């Protein structure tokens, strides 16, 4: 069962990684929606990263956890860069709907998708 | 426009700090296809990954193969194989050399030695019946082999390309502000040039006594005779002088390959690798067979992980496959001598500015399709 | 050196990248494909295939090609032992359905009873 | 067996024996597996702890220098616990052959960032980083190469699949180039060529 | 000599005295070593093969020639890669027995 | 070629390379298309009463990859016999 | 019904959606929208251009193959749009000029060209008829476009009165004409409403049927006055009859169905404004 | 064998210094490279009359993918689908079915032209050799749709020529 | 032999053609419908059957290597000729 | 077809003017000329 992980010794690290890293993303918004030129609201783009986030709240061995500070640690660098255009940044948002609820009768009248 | 690439330069003016570069924009799944289809279909991948080397390439993908599948190619199909990477060879040195030269300035020579290029690509034609992407070459031998009535020709294109070979080495080289611009861009030490994974033409500008020909002959380059240069400073111009001496060598190999052609044979004796010609294609039943389940499922491979390497013009050309039991190839890798040479970008242009750095993105030879892996 | 570690499932579906909606959507399914019945060949045994189940294929209205909208439609996996299918499957997430292996029963047949005095068992043309 | 066989040699196989044979006994703490094959290139299985004590032995000793750093790849192959093979392929200078030291691991557990011996390690080890996902410990940087920025998901993986999950279109409606969920027109029809029959037996594992 | 061929590499004047004192250094941290460690034995055999070619050659090119690893500063920085790594080798045992085994289905190759 | 002398004079004297028989560009130089019809022999198979495809079997023989273990003697060998360092051939040294 | 008209998996980049939409004009701002809409669903588009091919060539690739067909016509003749409307599931038409010309007034485009299309509508036995018109177009006076417009929906309403006459306000949008008349450089009720919102509307009652007969008019959802819109849009941004119409009056005619009848949301200004306003002081009056 | 340059010193005599010294101050040898410059300007070049000359090519050159038949006979291919199996990139759609003749038929043939890496796998496949490489290379096509092969398309594409296609393989069915 | 539809555009030989509801009709508005006017159905029906008074006859197609392969038939039957699946083009017996 | 000039000026053509209606005394097209003479003029022989 001897297994290495990535950084951390419990979840309290990884806790304060990933702490530290949301921090990192609310300091790291406006100077970028300022830069970018974009069309979106500082709230909405706050409340979809800290949804993204919310995203994944359902992994608790601290590896994974770490790895995903890795990934979101990468995107920040990315994005601290000028690398990314509008693109990728309206990438993250969804504004081609594909607009199927959760409905089963909306899923009967376009059919074979359960 | 500043091949295409993104450079993020961090710079002093006109004497930099850091470069980097963002490459990687032209990937196009090589690897994944390959592993979702046959060898025969993954052949044109290795004819165009570089596209340049044409036919290299080919030799390398298909000794690859050979090497692993126990099957002697026949001699002719050999001496044709060494002739057509000479040939291969010359047409990516005479690129890359134009392509530099034009980067900097120098306009006519750059057309000559298309004109020149011209004459080789109706050679293509005329032996295969493509223009660039030639496939002509099955692991088990050298497929439908060259008509009647085309050495003598090749011997003309000898003599004048010698010709007009000299008259470059005239037009150009000591000339004076193109030495002036290439002396000091391009040092690379010995032990940088090991540690630093640069292959073939850089090892040739600097240090080593190196080829992969001359250090394992995989085919009858160890009975034609021939002597590479070697660069010593590495000073780019002494790099641009030990191009054209291994063009001008790749011509002594010709003339040698023109002496030493035995009128053989086309392909291996087998035609479950080889699919026969058309007599006992038609008229025959076993080969009617082989031909159909030869196409359809393709050629069985024993199972292994192999890995070959050749002198491609750009330096050590890589290509490590993986195959299990089966017709499909599991999973095939491509060490390109171009991200080798891109690799130490850093410690090739950390002290000069932004011209130099284009003129050493020139100085090595690439196409960003076979550095895209 | 015998470090951290903590026992559980792995969590490798929060990062490879596919979304939930063909997580939860489309189910995965482990069995040993069939031998070819025209031929006679048992070499495609030993060889746990994974599929996948199968979607709309519509007509393309220009062409007549099989237009569909299944990126997962067109993947098999191999694998040796039923262990190894099943770790995968908790491994990556999606659900599984896992049909049991059906060898083939070996079968006592003799000459001499397909040729004896007395029983039934007689060709009466070869 | 004479015409139009593909030649081998007893001496580079018992060179290459022998020598590999000496490496696993002087190194008695990481070697595996010592194959040779038939066409002689070497290929040696290891244990992912001492990657770069193998690396700092294999640069240098005197006895086979081995200078030169090539093909790495951790090739992806499913069904195994410890699924991913990191492949160091090194050729020599003076003496002219070619060995290969496949180490395993898995997918989680890290392996330890070869670029502190070698200098052409560290495009290689963050394509690896990109496209499968072997993470290392004390490497300098960790970008992503030959991918899309906004992509994710390790696509050299048999966990992936032939099409992505991404198709850029540009509309005026938002006046950009978006990435929508895939439309494909033609079925991409895998050719099942598995054909029994077993055409070469001395490779067959045995059964239960 | 004068000039030689590889490119980053200036000649020394005495690779004699110098190669000698750097082997003298490898069998002291050679001395730092268990002997039931075969390494000792294989790096001494080498060592003291390739210095009593030293001992008795007082010509540089026939030296460089008699003796392999042509020409001369290959030796030298060659030696200094073997004290490198006789110093990364006073750490990381590689003498031990086993590590524990891989799952050893693993590498059975076709699968 | 079909010009004046003396502009074939001026090319002579810019650069004495004696352009008028070596100009790269063909007139009549060319072998003729519309070969003869070729006829084309086999290689050293498809001869009759010997060749058994398991004598030419090599596809079969391909071995396994041979194993070795780890799963006073004069020794500590190398995987090859060193190189010769080499010479500078004959054709057009330097210096 | 006969096949390859039923809708098959998801929409868009030639998918097989249910409708086919013959648009008329689209050249201009809100077809070609509609157009990228129709794309952005996956139907197929029947347009055919008066104008040259490089207009419609360069609006080409907004759909995948298959998705669009381009055929010519004139606006004097019925032989030419009959081969229009020859196999046609739904139509649209879309019409207005700022100017007239020397060959068409703002009568008889508005009068002959509904008339002779709704004609070979009714003809043809199509579902859907859907023709553009705009807020308060009195029969009355105050506007030769607007009482022409207002003929064009007597019109409309009178042959095949199955139809749907849908007058949105003055839309704004990425290209947008009085608001780039407000830009490059009295009393009055206005209220405009954004261009998606009015082209979803337009796309959910034509992928709804039950609309067959049913006008519609779009509002704006702030109700403030012209001035403070020439406020905020110096702020930031640091014809007669043209000029007329957004002076008269626009006001609100809630007894036809509107917005939440058909169930969207509708967009505010603010955001739009900050997206079509290149090349933070936001006033936002909205009186009742 | 190995024969490197630069690596012969300038000579400290004073005759070759100031030779070079005169090369540097007074501009010799770059004149010299103007007078190549104007050697080969004083050619005449190697052009082409475009739209009345076309230039060499092979022939083995695989362009149109053009069907034949047979001599007075009926339609060359058999649907037995070895193009489309071989095929690099899928291109090759065949739908077939046999008509009630007993003479097996088809019922869709497809080659999508944009797909097409242009081989000669279908043509060396082929054991009829219905589909053939064709020898002109003109489509230009203006627009998407037309590049998208169909059945009756090929056929009337074949009925425009052959003696060019039959004058092809009678040169070319020799070498393989 | 060509025919005409109720709609009124050339029916093709693949019986695939239209109804009076279908949209391709509106996608082929304004450029041919490209149809080959080469029926291969009737110039079987314009080919001679020859008559061989052997027992078991081949077929080639007119060319050594040239066509289908070597097929050989059989017309061991009186009233039903021999058709080559290759061909199409039948025969006869004349003992 | 001319003996004087080089290779790549042997033959060359003249097409003439409305042979489906084109008005192409100006601006003449490829895709003209009946293939015996695209056999001739591409040199894929050395026959008329
Ligand atoms: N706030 C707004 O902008 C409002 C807009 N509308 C409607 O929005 C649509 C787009 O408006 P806008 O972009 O400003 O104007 P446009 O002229 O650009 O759009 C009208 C479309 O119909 C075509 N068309 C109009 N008149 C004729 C004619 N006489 N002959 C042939 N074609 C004609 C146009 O040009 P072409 O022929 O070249 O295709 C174009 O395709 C119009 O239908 C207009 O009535 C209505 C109310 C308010
Ligand atoms: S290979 Fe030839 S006969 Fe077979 S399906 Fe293709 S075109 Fe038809
Ligand atoms: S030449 Fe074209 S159609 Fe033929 S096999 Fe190759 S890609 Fe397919
Ligand atoms: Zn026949």
């Amino acid at each position: 069962t001897s297994v290495k992980p990535i950084f951390s010794r419990d979840m309290n690290e990884a806790k304060r990684r990933v702490r530290e890293l949301y921090r990192a993303w609310y300091r790291e918004v406006p100077n970028t929606v300022h830069l970018f030129q974009l069309d979106i609201s500082v709230k909405q783009g706050r409340d979809k990263v800290r949804e993204m986030f919310k995203k994944n709240a359902h992994v608790t061995d601290p590896r994974v956890v770490d790895l995903l500070v890795i990934k979101g640690k990468m995107e920040l660098e990315e994005t601290i860069n000028v690398w990314k255009q509008r693109t990728h940044v309206m990438r993250f948002f969804h504004e081609t709907e594909a607009p199927r609820p959760k409905d089963f009768l909306s899923k009967f009248y376009v059919g074979h998708d359960p | 426009h500043p091949g295409v690439l993104r450079l993020v330069m961090e710079l002093s003016g006109e004497m930099v700090r850091k470069c980097d570069p963002h490459i990687g924009l032209l990937h196009r799944g090589t690897e994944k296809l390959i592993e979702y289809k046959t060898y025969l279909q993954a052949l044109p991948y290795f004819d165009r990954l570089d596209y340049v080397s044409m036919m290299c390439n080919e030799q390398a993908y298909s000794l690859a193969v050979e090497k692993l599948l126990n099957i002697q190619p026949p001699p002719r199909a050999q001496w044709i194989r060494v002739l057509f990477g000479e040939i291969t060879r010359l047409l990516n040195h005479i690129m890359a050399v134009t392509t530099h030269a034009l980067d900097i300035g120098a306009m006519t020579p750059f057309f000559w030695m298309f004109e020149e290029r011209e004459k080789m690509f109706e050679f293509y034609e005329r032996v295969s019946g493509a223009r660039m992407h030639a496939a002509y070459v099955r692991p088990g031998g050298v497929h439908q082999d060259l008509p009647l009535g085309l050495m003598d020709d090749i011997y003309e294109f000898s003599k004048n390309f010698s010709l007009r070979i000299d008259e470059l080495e005239e037009m150009l080289t000591n000339n004076r502000i193109w030495r002036n611009r290439t002396v000091d861009i391009g040092v690379v030490t010995a032990e940088d040039a090991l540690n630093y994974g640069f292959s073939g033409v850089m090892l040739r500008g600097s240090g080593i006594q190196w080829d992969l020909r001359k250090t394992q002959p995989y085919d009858v380059y160890d009975q034609v005779e021939f002597d590479v240069p070697i660069g010593s400073r590495g000073d780019c111009y002494d790099r641009y002088l030990c191009r054209v001496e291994e063009m001008r060598q790749s011509i002594r190999i010709i003339s040698q390959c023109l002496n030493k052609m035995p009128p053989g044979e086309i392909k291996v004796d087998d035609a479950k690798v080889s699919p026969p010609k058309r007599a006992e294609m038609k008229t025959s039943m076993e080969s009617l067979i082989h031909h159909f389940k030869l196409y359809t499922e393709g050629y069985q491979v024993p199972p292994g992980a192999t890995y070959t390497a050749i002198e491609a013009p750009k330096g050590e050309f890589g290509v490590y496959l993986v195959s299990d039991g089966s017709s499909r190839p599991y999973r095939c890798k491509i060490k390109a001598p171009g991200f080798a040479h891109l690799a130490g970008l850093d410690k090739m242009s950390k002290g000069h500015m932004l011209a130099d750095v284009v003129a050493i993105i020139g100085t090595q030879d690439i196409v960003f399709g076979e550095v895209d892996r | 050196t015998q470090l951290i570690t903590v026992d559980e499932k792995l969590d490798i579906t929060t990062l490879t990248g596919v979304p939930e909606e063909h997580i939860k959507t489309r189910k995965a399914r482990i069995f040993v494909p069939a031998r070819n019945n025209m031929q006679s060949g048992v070499n495609n045994t030993k060889k746990w295939k994974m599929e996948f189940d199968t979607r709309e294929r519509w007509e393309n209205p220009l062409m007549g090609w099989a237009s569909t909208a299944d990126p997962l439609s067109n993947l098999v996996l191999t694998f040796s032992t039923k262990e190894d299918a099943i770790a995968f499957a908790e491994k990556n997430g999606w659900s599984y359905d896992v049909e049991e292996r059906k060898v083939p029963k070996p079968k006592s047949k003799s000459y001499g009873a397909n040729f004896s005095w007395n029983k039934r068992t007689r060709v009466s043309t070869k | 067996t004479r015409p139009t066989v593909r030649p081998r040699n007893d001496v580079a196989h018992k060179q290459l024996s022998a020598f590999g044979e000496y490496v696993a006994e002087i190194l008695p703490k990481y070697v595996q597996q010592v194959q040779v094959s038939c066409f002689s290139e070497l290929e040696i299985c290891i244990h992912p702890d001492g990657v770069i004590p193998v690396l700092t032995f294999l640069r240098d000793h005197s006895n086979a220098q081995f200078k030169s750093l090539a093909d790495l790849t951790a090739v992806d192959i499913p069904t195994r616990q410890n699924r991913f093979e990191i492949v160091y392929n090194l050729l020599s200078l003076r003496f002219n052959s070619r060995i290969r030291v496949k180490t395993y691991t898995d997918e989680l557990t890290p392996v330890e960032s070869s670029v502190s011996v070698y200098k052409a390690a560290n495009w290689y080890e963050r394509e690896i980083w990109d496209m499968f996902g072997v993470f290392f410990a004390n490497h300098p940087d960790l970008r992503r190469i030959l991918t899309d920025y906004g992509f994710e998901g390790h696509p050299f993986r048999k966990d992936f699949p032939l099409s992505g999950y991404v198709e850029l279109r540009y509309d005026d409606e938002v006046k950009r180039v978006v990435a929508e969920p895939v439309e494909l027109a033609q079925e991409f029809r895998k050719f099942d060529l598995n054909s029994p029959w077993e055409a070469f037996p001395a490779y067959r594992q045995p059964p239960e | 000599k004068k000039t030689t061929g590889l490119v980053g590499l200036a000649v020394c004047e005495t690779p004699h005295e110098r190669l000698k004192i750097l082997y003298t250094k490898i069998l002291d941290v050679l001395g730092h070593i268990p002997k039931n460690a075969a390494y000792r034995k294989y790096t001494e055999q080498i060592t003291n093969e390739k210095l009593s070619i030293v001992k008795a050659e007082p010509d540089v090119k026939k030296l460089e020639e008699q003796l392999q690893g042509g020409q001369i500063e290959e030796v030298i920085l060659q030696a200094e890669n073997e004290l490198s790594l006789a110093r990364k080798m006073i750490q990381w045992k590689p003498w031990e027995p086993l590590v524990e085994e891989p799952p050893a289905s693993q590498w059975k190759w076709p699968i | 070629a079909s010009a004046t002398r003396l502009i074939q004079g001026l090319r002579n004297w810019a650069s004495g390379r004696d352009l008028q028989a070596k100009l790269q560009l063909r007139y009549q130089e060319i072998s003729k298309r519309t070969q003869p019809p070729p006829k084309l022999p086999v290689g050293p198979s498809h001869r009759l009463s010997n060749n058994y495809y398991c004598a030419r079997d090599g596809r079969r023989e391909a071995m396994p990859p041979s194993i070795v273990m780890s799963s006073s003697e004069k020794k500590a060998v190398s995987p090859a016999p060193p190189i010769k360092r080499w010479e500078l051939s004959q054709d057009e040294p330097y210096l | 019904l006969h096949h390859a008209v039923i809708p098959h998996g998801k929409g868009g980049r030639s998918s097989v959606s249910g409708i086919v939409a013959t648009v008329f004009g689209a050249t201009g701002f809100l077809g070609r929208y509609l157009v990228n809409h129709l794309g952005r669903m996956g139907s197929q588009v029947i347009v055919p251009y008066r104008c040259e091919p490089y207009d419609t060539m360069h609006l080409r690739p907004m759909g995948d193959l298959g998705q669009i067909i381009f055929m010519d016509w004139n606006g004097r003749d019925k032989d030419s749009i009959r081969r229009a409307v020859e196999h046609s599931n739904v139509v649209i038409n879309l019409v207005g000029r700022e100017w007239e010309t020397k060959n068409f007034d703002f009568e008889d485009v508005f009068v002959k060209i509904p008339q002779a299309i709704a004609q070979v509508s009714k003809e043809a036995g199509v579902e859907k008829f859907i023709h553009i018109s705009h807020l308060n177009a009195d029969i009355k006076s105050s506007s030769k476009y607007l009482r022409n417009k207002a003929v064009g929906e007597k019109e409309v309403r009178e042959t095949f009165p199955e139809a749907t006459i849908i007058k949105p306000a003055d839309i704004f949008g990425r290209e947008d004409r009085f608001l780039n008349y407000f830009a490059n450089i009295k009393k009055t009720v206005k209220q405009p409403v954004y261009i998606v919102d009015v082209t979803k509307g337009i796309i959910n009652a034509i992928k709804d049927p039950d609309a067959r007969g049913k006008t519609f008019a779009f509002v704006g959802p702030n109700r403030y006055l012209l001035f403070d819109l020439v406020q905020y849009v110096f702020a930031v941004a640091h014809t007669r009859d043209k000029v007329e119409r957004i002076h008269t009056t626009d006001r609100t005619l809630p007894h036809l169905p509107g917005l939440e009848d058909l169930g969207v949301q509708a967009t505010p200004l603010e955001l739009k404004a900050i997206e079509v306003l290149r090349r933070s002081e936001i006033e936002d009056v909205q009186p009742a | 064998t190995y024969k490197y340059v630069n690596l012969r010193e300038p000579s400290m005599d004073m005759k070759s210094v100031t030779d070079r010294a005169a090369q540097t101050l007074l501009w010799t040898e770059l004149i010299r490279g103007l007078g190549m410059t104007l050697s080969y300007l004083f050619r005449e070049p190697a052009t082409i009359n475009y739209p009345f000359e076309k230039g060499p090519l092979s022939p083995r050159f695989r362009g149109e993918h053009a069907l034949r038949r047979y001599p007075s006979g009926e339609e060359r291919c058999i649907a037995c689908k070895l193009c489309e199996a071989v095929c690099p990139a899928q291109a090759i759609t065949i739908e077939a079915e046999p008509r009630a003749d007993g003479s097996r038929r088809t019922t869709r043939y497809d080659i999508d032209m944009t797909k097409c890496i242009y081989c000669g796998f279908c043509q060396e496949a082929c054991p009829v050799d219905a589909i053939v490489e064709g020898p002109n290379f003109e489509f230009s096509t203006e627009t998407h749709e037309e590049l998208l092969y169909n059945k009756e398309k090929l056929l009337n594409n074949g009925d425009k020529w052959e003696a060019e296609i039959a004058a092809n393989i009678q040169a070319d069915y020799l070498y393989r | 032999g060509v025919r005409t539809s109720p709609t009124g555009e050339k029916v093709t030989h693949t019986g695939q053609v239209y109804d009076d509801e279908d949209y391709r009709r509106v996608r082929f508005v304004g450029r041919q419908k490209e149809v080959n006017e080469n029926f291969a159905i009737d110039l079987i029906a314009e080919q001679p059957v020859s008559q061989v008074g052997s027992r078991v006859i081949s077929c080639d197609g007119g060319g050594g290597a040239l066509g289908h392969p070597r097929v050989y038939i059989n017309l061991d039957k009186e009233t039903k000729t021999g058709t080559c699946g290759y061909c199409g083009l039948q025969f006869r017996q004349q003992h | 077809e001319d003996n004087k000039q080089f290779f790549g000026r042997h033959r060359w053509v003249i097409y003439t003017t409305e042979m489906n209606g084109k008005n192409t005394f100006w601006d003449v097209d490829g895709s003209m000329v009946p293939p015996e003479w695209h056999r001739w003029l591409h040199c894929m022989t050395d026959d008329p």
